[PDB]
């Protein structure tokens, strides 16, 4: 919301350099697309964390397909590795989240989802503004994190695992590129 | 800090360095609290190095691990063959001793002054002239203590007999 | 408020140099360096227990080095070990923590989280907590300095010399 | 309060026995049992996860019957693999759970613990829970009982239903 | 307040010596001793139960004595194994428990800990919970009460006990 500041934190404040709130109502669409893209990056930085550091599940995924867990690439091509018997279930389970059990359709993004102790906001208000803020820079970084890690696989050829393992984290003297 | 308990009939307020020509009497209840609690350690450590010079033990058997009180040496070796065991004990007793009850815990009357009403030998019978000296003499019998152990650690390793 | 916390029962509000009377200007930023330094020595203090136990990750902290994270030793040459592009990545992020993220200029060392997110809703729970803080704190400064120093005097770290059984100064080879 | 509490957003007041207007006082009994009905076949859907993934107490149950841990099977027949003075020790224990300690005639369910040992201080988000647990409660009587349902007219486990590939009945 | 406290249902204040109003001032010593007694024979039967499923320490526990953890008893002697080093790092370390930090001389029972931290603010729900750790006490009191005289009565320990079909 604009009024208690929510976005806006101290490092920039109410960071909208080019001018893009004009008014109220699509600070309102705006930030509710931000918040869900923020969530969902989120679980895509923390899988590229899991997947990159070889943690896999022991056993097939698809027993019918002969696939292993351990053959399925930690990089971007990952997910389309996975059978589309496999991953219509988790569009349809997915899907089925956003349709009916937490709506995307709501704008506010409030879904209540409460763990109460770990957020007593009625008698500690400076909580709340520590956990929604931090819900947000967390979402924005990881959505920044996730567009770096899918264009350095991009350019490179290689997933966040093995350009790790070469060093190749500079695009100067290597063969890619006209740099 | 003219006329107390350092004040002297030989050597009145000596004080060469420049410990405390100021009126901050919290610098000098500091000093003095550590004055004799260095010298009541030293009055110990006189009379605790001359029973172990004139061989004077405890009747045996420290351990029951066959080291009796003899065989421990007199000086800075009895350091090295007291058992570890009790080694620790010494050190967490006196600690015992430092930390809980060696204490102004409810207050005496002057520094150093550590009878918490629990233990008094006496201390109502005298007649005020002579509390302050009684108490000027354990101060300069601490006095010459922790040089007189000073003078057997210091010739110990020197070897100087005394 | 500040100036009554730190001083707990054994010894109360505890300044042999008396510098609160004479100079309480000082105070705020003095109680800051101890808070600062209580929690630097702190995680120091845990850090040697983890690091002596010979809890390591796995693989090369740098590959090009071919330096191993269990090739670091576990004393006092450990940090200064790990090579010199290695140590500049952590002083700049530390770095960007003590300026950006934890501002050390911030004299009252709140920044934002509480003790686990809350914030302690008693005043004197709130007390008790904030003391518990600097006596663990003023703990590990002594425990850290006495880690480093009895290293560097036997020779040993603390794996080293716990497997040895050198705890007694008395009847080694040693100064006195 | 307590009959806003099976309601949650998509059929609402669904009744179609109008129980609701026939009985209004023979509620607070009835939502007793579909609070135990649920607590009991949540924990036991749980229960059918953790026995048909293997994982196993590693000893004896009865070392006089001489009878592991890890060969009575994970499926129905599970509490009729096991001794008879075992299981009288299972229903003489939960017995004094059952009446002694925290009832079933305290149709408040409101016994001493809460949730995860602490009161929840907003009524709305305690509201919230206490629908959890009649929907998790009422999704798991209907998930317990389509689990010994369909091995029964299989004559395999959850375990080996899945391994087999003999998913779909077509 | 502190008289309410350790009251449940089945018993009540059950009181077959009375001591309620004969000696009344005397109570607030001897809830302060139930509690303690309570607190370490709670903790002491926990730890009957992990010394018997054998956990041990990986080590050893005195190499100069050569004693490895899995070298001591899991019963009663296993408090004697302790070298004479080892049990007086016990009483010199629990001094500064029992005097200073946690002063046992403090009949509260109030050392501002709370209940995993938290300070209950719900004033039956900490009532609820301080009956909860009198009875849990009471219970474990006679809890490892009842294994002492289960170890020196048959000679063996609760592990050999249980591997033996010995309970009934
Ligand atoms: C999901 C995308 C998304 C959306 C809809 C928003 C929306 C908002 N942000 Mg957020 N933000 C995001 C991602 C997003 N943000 C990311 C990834 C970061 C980290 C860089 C931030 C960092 C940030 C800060 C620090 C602040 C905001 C603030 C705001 C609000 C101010 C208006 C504004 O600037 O709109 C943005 C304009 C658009 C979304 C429309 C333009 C779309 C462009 C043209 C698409 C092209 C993007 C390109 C392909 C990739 C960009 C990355 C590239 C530079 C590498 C508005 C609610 C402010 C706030 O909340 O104040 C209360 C605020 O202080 N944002
Ligand atoms: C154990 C340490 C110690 C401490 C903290 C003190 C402290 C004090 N002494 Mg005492 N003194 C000591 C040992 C100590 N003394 C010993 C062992 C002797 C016997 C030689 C004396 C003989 C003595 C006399 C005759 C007098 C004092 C006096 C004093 C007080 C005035 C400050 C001063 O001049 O001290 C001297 C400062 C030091 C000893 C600190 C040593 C610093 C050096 C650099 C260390 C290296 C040597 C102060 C309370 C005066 C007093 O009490 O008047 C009321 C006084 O008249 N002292
Ligand atoms: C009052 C309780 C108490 C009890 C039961 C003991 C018991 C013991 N002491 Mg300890 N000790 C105590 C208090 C006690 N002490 C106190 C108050 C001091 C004064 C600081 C000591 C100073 C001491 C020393 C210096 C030694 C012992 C030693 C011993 C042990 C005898 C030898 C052995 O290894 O077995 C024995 C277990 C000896 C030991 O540890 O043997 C290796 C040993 O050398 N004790
Ligand atoms: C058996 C335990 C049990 C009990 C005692 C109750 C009791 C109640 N339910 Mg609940 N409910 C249950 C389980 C139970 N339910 C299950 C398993 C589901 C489906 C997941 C539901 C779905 C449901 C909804 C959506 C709502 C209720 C509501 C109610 C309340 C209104 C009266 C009513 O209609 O009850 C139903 C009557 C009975 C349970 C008595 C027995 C009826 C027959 C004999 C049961 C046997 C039928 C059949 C053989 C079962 C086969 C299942 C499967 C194998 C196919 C009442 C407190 C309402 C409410 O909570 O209002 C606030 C409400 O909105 N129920
Ligand atoms: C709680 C929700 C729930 C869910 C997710 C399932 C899911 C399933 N059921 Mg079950 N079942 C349920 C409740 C449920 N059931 C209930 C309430 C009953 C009636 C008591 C049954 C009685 C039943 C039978 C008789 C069979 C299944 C079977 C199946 C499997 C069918 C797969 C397919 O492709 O068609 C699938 C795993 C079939 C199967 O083969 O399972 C392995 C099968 O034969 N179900
Ligand atoms: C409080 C009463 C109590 C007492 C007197 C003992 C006594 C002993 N314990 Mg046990 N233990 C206890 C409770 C107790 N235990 C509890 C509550 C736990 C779980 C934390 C343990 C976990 C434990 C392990 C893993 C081991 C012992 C071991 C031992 C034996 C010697 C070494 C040692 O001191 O271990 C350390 C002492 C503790 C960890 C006690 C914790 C006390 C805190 C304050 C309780 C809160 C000695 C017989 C060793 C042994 O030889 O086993 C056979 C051993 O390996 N204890
Ligand atoms: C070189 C190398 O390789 O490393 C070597 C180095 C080295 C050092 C040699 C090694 C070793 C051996 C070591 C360090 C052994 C240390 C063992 C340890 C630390 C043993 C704790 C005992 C405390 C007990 C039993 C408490 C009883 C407590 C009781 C009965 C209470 O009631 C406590 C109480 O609080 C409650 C619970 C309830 C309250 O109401 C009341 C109070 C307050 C009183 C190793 C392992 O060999 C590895
Ligand atoms: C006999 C025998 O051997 O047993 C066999 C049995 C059997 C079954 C054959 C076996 C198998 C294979 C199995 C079970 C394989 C599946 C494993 C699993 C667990 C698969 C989860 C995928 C979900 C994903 C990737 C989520 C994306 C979610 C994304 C991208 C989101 O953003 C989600 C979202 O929530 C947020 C984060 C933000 C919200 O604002 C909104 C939404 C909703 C969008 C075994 C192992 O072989 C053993
Ligand atoms: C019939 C009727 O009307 O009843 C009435 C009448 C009556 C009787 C008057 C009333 C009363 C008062 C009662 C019942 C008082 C009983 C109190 C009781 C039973 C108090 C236990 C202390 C045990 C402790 C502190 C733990 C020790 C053990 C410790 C600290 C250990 O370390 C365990 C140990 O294994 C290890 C781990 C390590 C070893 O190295 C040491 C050992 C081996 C020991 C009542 C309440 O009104 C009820
Ligand atoms: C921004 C993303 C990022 C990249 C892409 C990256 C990459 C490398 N890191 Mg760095 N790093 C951080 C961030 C990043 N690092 C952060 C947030 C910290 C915590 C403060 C941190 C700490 C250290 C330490 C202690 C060392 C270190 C190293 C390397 C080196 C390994 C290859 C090699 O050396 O052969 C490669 C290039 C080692 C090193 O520099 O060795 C000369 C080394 O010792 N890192
Ligand atoms: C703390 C006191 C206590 C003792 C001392 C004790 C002892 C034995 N129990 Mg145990 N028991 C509980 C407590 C105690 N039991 C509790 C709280 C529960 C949960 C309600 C419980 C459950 C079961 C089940 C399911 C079985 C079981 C058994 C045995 C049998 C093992 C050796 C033997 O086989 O004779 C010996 C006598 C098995 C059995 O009875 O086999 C015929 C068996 O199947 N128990």
């Amino acid at each position: 919301e604009l009024e208690d500041g929510i976005g806006a934190v101290a490092p920039l404040g109410y960071f909208d350099p080019l001018g893009y709130i004009k008014d109220e109502e699509t600070f309102i669409r705006y930030r509710a697309v931000e918040r869900k893209h923020g969530r969902v990056a989120m679980m895509a930085m923390l899988g590229t964390f899991v997947h990159n550091n070889g943690w896999t599940f022991d056993g097939y995924l698809s027993p019918s397909q002969g696939l292993k867990f351990s053959d399925i690439d930690s990089g971007i091509g990952g997910l389309f590795q996975v059978p589309p018997a496999g991953l219509a279930q988790i569009i349809l389970l997915c899907g089925f989240v956003e349709l009916a059990w937490w709506p995307a359709s709501n704008l506010s993004g409030d879904y209540g989802v409460r763990l109460g102790t770990l957020n007593d906001w009625e008698e500690q208000p400076a909580k709340y503004y520590r956990q929604k803020n931090a819900e947000l820079n967390n979402g924005r970084a990881a959505m920044m994190g996730i567009l770096g890690t899918f264009t350095h696989e991009v350019i490179t050829g290689q997933n966040f695992a093995e350009q790790a393992a070469a060093g190749h984290f500079s695009p100067f003297g290597d063969g890619q590129g006209f740099f | 800090f003219e006329n107390e308990l350092g004040a002297q009939p030989p050597l009145g307020f000596f004080d060469p360095l420049g410990l405390v020509e100021d009126g901050n009497q919290a610098k000098f209840d500091r000093l003095r609290y550590v004055e004799l609690k260095h010298g009541r350690i030293s009055m110990l450590a006189v009379v605790g190095y001359l029973i172990e010079k004139a061989g004077i033990r405890l009747p045996g058997n420290i351990s029951y691990d066959g080291t009796s009180f003899a065989d421990i040496p007199d000086g800075f070796a009895a350091l090295s063959k007291i058992p570890d065991a009790g080694l620790f004990q010494l050190f967490a007793f006196i600690g015992f001793l430092e930390v809980f009850v060696m204490k102004d815990i409810t207050g005496g009357e002057f520094v150093g002054d550590f009878r918490n009403g629990f233990i008094d030998f006496g201390w109502d019978s005298f007649d005020e002239e002579t509390k302050l000296k009684k108490r000027a003499i354990e101060l300069n019998q601490g006095r010459a203590a922790m040089m007189g152990i000073l003078a057997l650690m210091v010739h110990e390793k020197l070897g100087v007999s005394l | 408020s500040e100036i009554e916390l730190g001083a707990t029962e054994p010894l109360g509000v505890f300044d042999p140099l008396g510098w609160l009377e004479t100079e309480p200007e000082a105070f705020e930023r003095r109680r800051a360096v101890e808070r600062k330094h209580g929690r630097v020595a702190m995680a120091a203090v845990v850090g040697t227990i983890v690091h002596n136990n010979h809890i390591v990750f796995d693989g090369y902290i740098s590959p090009s080095n071919n330096l191993k994270f269990s090739d670091i030793p576990t004393g006092i040459d450990g940090i200064f070990s790990v090579p010199t592009a290695g140590l500049a990545q952590i002083i700049a992020f530390l770095g960007f923590v003590e300026l950006a993220w934890l501002p050390a200029s911030q004299y009252d060392g709140d920044y934002g989280v509480g003790y686990f997110g809350n914030d302690i809703l008693d005043p004197e729970e709130k007390a008790r907590k904030l003391n518990a803080e600097l006596n663990n704190g003023r703990a590990a400064m002594m425990g850290i300095m006495g880690n480093m120093v009895a290293e560097k005097i036997t020779g040993q770290t603390m794996y080293e010399q716990y497997a040895a059984g050198h705890f007694n100064p008395f009847n080694d080879g040693e100064g006195f």
